[PDB]
């Protein structure tokens, strides 16, 4: 009653997470679609290998023998949740004029950190089921370890003829200063001083920062970041509005405990891949989403599959 | 961080505090006796570092009454301004939308001028917003959402260049609805040019929207930004000091003494034996630790023994001082109690009914003035007719009228010296109708019953 | 789709334990002295832990009067609110069902005006629910039951995208044994829609309702959610805070301070004797353990022996407590209760009139545009004339009338300046007639008979 | 929190009113509930319950709520009700409503009472040929439902218990009884009754009562009214706090009798008294008389002792008196105090706030009643039944008369409105019918 | 809010049943204690018989007829029906075999009451009981509380009911 105002000042959020549906070109997407069980999957035709043969019209001799098949796409769904946050009765009690299940600064903060966690959680799942399938270059014996586009070119060269699908790059802050200080100094002079500032590849591909652990790994001389670049609709992320938090006085002890407790979850899903529930677990964690091996590559040419991953120290 | 679009200014830092004591006041008895800590001081620091001091005084606030007469001044007052309906000059069909749902949401423009009346009597600041969308809406802030503006001497003219109000929704956009979505209007005048944005803090991202003017129906845009902050004072952004203060402080003063009574009337006012001249030896055989004290019980004592009731007697220090808080609460304005043991002759309030109700006289022309000035800017945003007024009730002191009053206002209208509008308003006034002027007009079109 | 069905929004369950409260000392004696431990602190938690600790606050406690004054306040002013019947403007056939039976039990609209406008002064919150079953229905939902709501400004209009609300039911099984089933209706505001769902909840299994949108006669759906929230301060989904708060606190303090009263009365009132300067000896000697004290008899004692029949005097400290109580109660203007020593100047109370009956007009103004607003969702659903009217009782201090204001009313009807149903609806007010207008005119049409 | 209402727990408090209405008889055979013992050790031996019985029986009991409810009835009831419709036709329900020749205003005051008393009553429609409005006890409804169909608010069950008593050829007490089983199924109306001869339940099958016309019924024809609406709920009694004040009042009138019984009496108490002075002159008998006089010995100091006014037990008795006045209820008149006219004009509505409730609720109760009985007899429909909305009614003025006519000979007031004004103000008695008939002939002269 | 409305839609029925055999019971208990009693298994096969109701009828001597309903289990009424099929009294026809009013007019309620069955594999005893009305009374007092209280601390928000 004394400050009588909500103190929006707490740093709710630092991670810069706007990088859902239209932020990244369609990328990342945030539908709120609710679905049932820990998986949902979706089976479609598989592609015929050797639909077209060569044919012998003097001679067919024996005949072969071609099946279709089904192959099967998953989306496993990821549970959080909020640790027992016990309320202080500090001498904030004013009657709050608009009510706030959480009160104070717990939902000012759980909203970000909500964002954070699903794309911190998407992106790391990209970058598994990316190395998993075999769509990762690792640029870092080679110089400095960032070039200013000729990384760039190198995800191009891997993605082969359909790289006009590839329209954006995710990046932590370092390689973006990497670009542009090598772009300050223009060894093959390409920059001018208006232009030196430029954010996407010299490709019509914007990149975008983002401050997210799950693209760092390591430290010291091993350390990592990782740009990955994403087709369209290549991470797919959907909410099951299924929100539920609690506020529960605890009492017994010398004082009461006021405490709270929040209860969601949402669903995760890589173009062209599949997370191989036996392997891991019924309700995956964020190092199970992010380890590798638990993502079989379901569609049959990586060109298929959304998202290449860019490995530079 | 500072200088943002949630910045606040520094006098209405310093008023905030007032403005919660008086929202508190409002409230109630819940709000002072949990909020007591600083309303009422601790008898002592030392027990009140203490665990046993701070339960001591729990007990002693929560015996404590409050009695909560600031609050009935306001309702009280606001009755005074509030009678029947305020009137409306010029087009009604033409302006009907704002009379049936002043801001989309079924509230007529009646309930919002009610309530901003109760703000500008209560804590004296409010302000009215009109915007476009098709259809304006005229919208109601708080005082406690005002929280910038700025002047400027424009070629002499006192210019409001900058304001930022502050706008509240709950957010349904999917999810999970954490809290509600928070808005920041932010509205800036330049060169004659009304511009405005919309910042919204989303996620913890305080997301910008392109700057635009809002264009009356014939276009050239504004010179005045379509916002009007009405006070107890004036019509002014400058802050004007709340008409409740001193009630307020009358009223905890009134209940920190009320909280000593009843501590004093806890402890004390039980009567109670004082057996004085007793042994223990006499207690022991004969009392035996238990006195009988009943009609037919009767109790011997030894020589020398005096029994005498001891309670604190009436008309003490602590509640002459609390009659006299009363009386100075009624001295300054007697809207929030009566006494039907005061007797006041009639023609007398005469002299005094002008200095009385001066409050309720600003507040009324100055509401009046905000409202009249907002169903302008509307106007203009429908490009309507201009010449318009909303005025509230400037006739305190209502009552239904006696037939010499409605036999002077039909001997008014005979000669042409009132019209039919204006006595049928002033009938209307009085309680004898309820029909509206043309609905009577048609009515009496018709022949005689005979 | 949608979350738990059951969410109290936290303000609501702040005003849970007020709500509680105040419908407790609505209740009476019985609901008071039921849960008399979070109102009457308890003289020795000491004692408390103890069983005669509690056999004391037991006893303590039934001797307790409690005054009620509440409640008669709450009757006063409904009598007050609701002297004579609200008129209805519009037309009178067509609507006659939804006059007779608004919910199809019977109830008259009136008498479902008076309790939804009881609430209101009570409790300050209630709510009209107008639905679609066939003929549609006015529903009345207290305030407990409205547990959530939701408010967008969606092209800057205030908009009211959720509203759900727990509507009490029962089942009828096949025997005539007791069961108690609730349905939880969700209303829902998306992309300019008006959504219905009910957790029917029949049988105990899931007969959730789908998404469906009523539909008006002619069709195109609804703009807006059909359920008001009506209050004592005005039309808002926002809380309106309670009238009855403060009487109620000052009840609460008046029934403890009476508990204290009627608990030194009991124990110290009786007279005593208080024999002293006496011995064992003289007592054995003469006394015998039994003393004869009517007047037929006499009774000695030795020397320096002084009877001293003592008792509890009157104008002690509780009962003054109690008295400042007591016209504190009434000072807040509430007309809980009168005093025929007191007296009033006629002609005096005229000036304040406006301000005393302050809370009935903003109810009966809130109410009104409530019930003129449920009125007209109904007949948009049954397409009939929009332009209706639900008027209650604005005048109050009721009163027969003077053959002065007979003759003032009659020669103002005879001008052209009050209507012949103005006239008529006076009368009635009045109670100078009983029969309708129309009856009156076909009857009094014909010539006299002489 | 709490249940909703009371949980429907009002039992007890009916008992209570009832027994307060009763007299000061039922209040004294219940002293156990309602004044408690003074002691609990005592209350276990038996001087105690004779000690007990000694307390209770010197007590006074007040009896203000039956004062205030023959006051609220005397202000509702006075002239008669007021009839709408065809009087002709309904005169044959009117005189004998039940087939007892009990007037329909003698049921509708004893309905009033019950509403006053306890806020809880009933009636019954039902069709023996001819319709019955019955009366039905608080007490006796015994079951309602609120099951809504059609998204609409409907009573569809409610049993009521039925009191009756069996004229054997023997004047032997036979009290037998019978159970109306009102059910509606599908919005359509079934009854079953049943007849107990001392434990012999014999049941009737399911019935389906039709009006006049046919097309049966659509809701049940049973009315619950209450002091506050009539609706099945259960509604509050308007005299709860009373009775409370009244049995607070009556256990310190308890406290009160005894101490003016014991201590009320003065005594000598002859202090500084040796026993052989009294064995020699007084003998053990002293004369008070003014003829004779009495003699102490050295510095013996006699006085009279005798328990005086204003004490606190009285104090008491004084405001709670005071509280019943304050409260409003017109229980007692007060001769020492006065009221000036026109004060008690503005509080008028206030104070008759209970009555006016109860006055429309029976009126709309009865008229339901009267729609429903002229349903099964195939009548018109508006027919209307009002009760007096004018309380504190008086002989009206000259001036007033003077209005009254001047106002029917402007055509403002029919000829009905202002017979019934005259005779609401205790100046008429003859019908208005009557009096046309006398006064359409020629002038005397 | 499907949890609660399984657990009131078994919980509805629960109430009742727990009800109606305490009911049972104590009937059964204060008959017996009061002496009002007859036991036809001791003598000859112990199985149900127009016999056995009259029998139990001979108690009440002449206002006898006040009793009204034979409240029984499913296995005594199913008894009857055997002895009623083989009726080595010509008494029952084919098209009334399958009465459940055997008792001069009074029906024969039927349940599976365990308070009924007083037995256990060959040495049980069906027992049943016939009342006047109002015999067996059941006063419920309008007091039912539901409770649901949340718990924090675990992996999961917990609820209570």
């Amino acid at each position: 009653f004394n400050d009588w105002a909500y103190k929006t000042m707490s740093e709710v959020l630092d991670q810069q997470v706007e990088l859902f549906n239209g932020a990244t070109r369609g990328a990342i997407i945030l539908r709120s679609a609710g679905n049932t069980g820990d998986l949902s999957e979706a089976a479609f035709w598989a592609k015929i290998q050797g639909l077209v043969r060569p044919r012998d019209p003097y001679s067919n001799a024996d005949v072969a023998a071609k099946d279709l098949r089904q192959l099967v796409d998953n989306t496993i769904k990821v549970a959080s949740g909020t640790p027992p946050i016990n309320i202080p009765p500090s001498m904030l009690r004013w009657i709050q004029k608009n009510p706030q299940e959480a009160g104070a600064v717990i939902g000012q903060q759980l909203a970000g950190d909500t964002m954070q966690d699903m794309l911190n959680n998407g992106l790391a799942a990209g970058k598994a089921a990316f190395t998993a399938g075999g769509a990762v270059h690792d640029i870092s014996a080679a110089g400095t370890g960032l070039m200013t586009q000729r990384a760039f070119n190198a995800a191009q060269r891997i993605f082969g003829d359909r790289s006009t699908d590839i329209q954006v790059w995710v990046s932590h802050s370092s390689p973006l200063f990497d670009l542009y200080d090598n772009a300050l100094a223009n060894a093959e002079q390409l920059y001018v001083f208006g232009t030196v500032n430029v954010r996407a590849d010299a490709f019509g591909r914007p990149i975008i920062i983002t401050d997210s652990p799950a693209l760092v790994s390591g430290a010291a001389e091993t350390l990592r970041h990782s740009t990955l670049g994403l087709t369209t609709g290549a991470i797919l992320i959907e909410q099951n509005q299924d929100f539920d938090s609690t506020v529960v006085d605890g009492t017994g002890k010398q004082n009461i405990t006021r405490q709270y407790q929040a209860e969601w979850s949402y669903n995760l899903g890589v173009n062209g891949y599949a997370y191989d529930i036996a392997t891991g677990g019924k309700a995956p964690n964020p190092t199970a989403l992010a380890t590798a091996a638990n993502w079989d590559k379901i569609s049959t040419s990586i060109k298929d599959t959304g998202g290449v991953v860019l490995v530079t120290k | 961080d500072s200088n943002n679009i949630k910045y606040v200014r520094e006098d209405a830092k310093k008023m905030h505090k007032l403005w919660a004591h008086i929202r508190m006041a409002m409230e109630g008895s819940r709000a002072i006796k949990d909020n007591a800590k600083e309303f009422v001081p601790h008898p002592d620091n030392t027990k009140a570092t203490t665990p046993e001091g701070v339960a001591r005084y729990k007990a002693y606030i929560e015996r404590a009454v409050w009695y909560g007469a600031s609050a009935n001044t306001v309702d009280g007052m606001l009755g005074q301004i509030f009678a029947r309906d305020p009137v409306f000059t010029g087009p009604e069909d033409k302006f009907d939308m704002l009379i049936n749902d002043v801001d989309g949401s079924g509230l007529s423009i009646h309930q919002q001028a009610r309530d901003s009346a109760e703000d500008a009597l209560s804590l004296g600041r409010g302000g009215l917003f009109v915007d476009y969308s098709a259809r304006p809406y005229i919208k109601f802030i708080a005082a406690e959402d005002i929280l910038n503006w700025r002047e400027r001497w424009v070629n002499g003219a006192k210019r409001t260049t900058l304001l930022v109000f502050r706008e509240e929704s709950d957010a349904d956009d999917d999810g999970y609805q954490i809290y509600k979505e928070e808005v920041w209007r932010e509205l800036r005048l330049v060169d004659g040019t009304y511009w405005q944005r919309t910042w919204r803090e989303n996620d913890g991202q305080l997301y910008v929207d392109d700057w635009i003017s809002p264009t009356k129906a014939d276009g050239s845009q504004f010179d005045e930004i379509p916002f009007v902050i009405f006070g107890s004072k004036n019509n002014d952004p400058t802050i004007d000091m709340p008409p409740m203060r001193d009630l307020v402080e009358l009223n905890i003063a009134h209940f920190r003494n009320s909280a000593d009574y009843e501590e004093a009337c806890f402890i004390c006012g039980q009567p109670t034996l004082f057996l004085s001249g007793l042994t223990e030896h006499w207690v022991k055989n004969v009392l035996g630790g238990a006195v009988v004290i009943g009609s037919r019980d009767a109790v011997p004592l030894p020589v020398n023994a005096k029994p005498e009731l001891l309670q604190a007697e009436g008309n003490g220090m602590v509640k002459e001082a609390m009659d006299q808080k009363e009386r100075q609460m009624v001295a300054l304005g007697a809207k929030l109690i009566d006494s039907d043991k005061t007797q006041r002759t009639f023609g007398e309030a005469s002299m005094e009914a002008a200095a009385q109700n001066s409050v309720l006289s600003r507040v009324s022309k100055n509401v009046s003035d905000a409202y009249t000035k907002a169903l302008r800017w509307a106007a203009m945003f429908l490009g309507l007719d201009e010449k318009i007024e909303y005025e509230l009730n400037s006739d305190f002191d209502i009552n239904k009228m006696s037939p010499e009053e409605l036999a002077a206002v039909i001997s008014a209208w005979q000669s042409n010296a009132i019209s039919f509008t204006e006595m049928r308003w002033q009938i209307k006034k009085g309680g004898r109708a309820y029909l509206e002027d043309e609905d009577m007009r048609n009515e009496s079109e018709q022949d005689d019953p005979l």
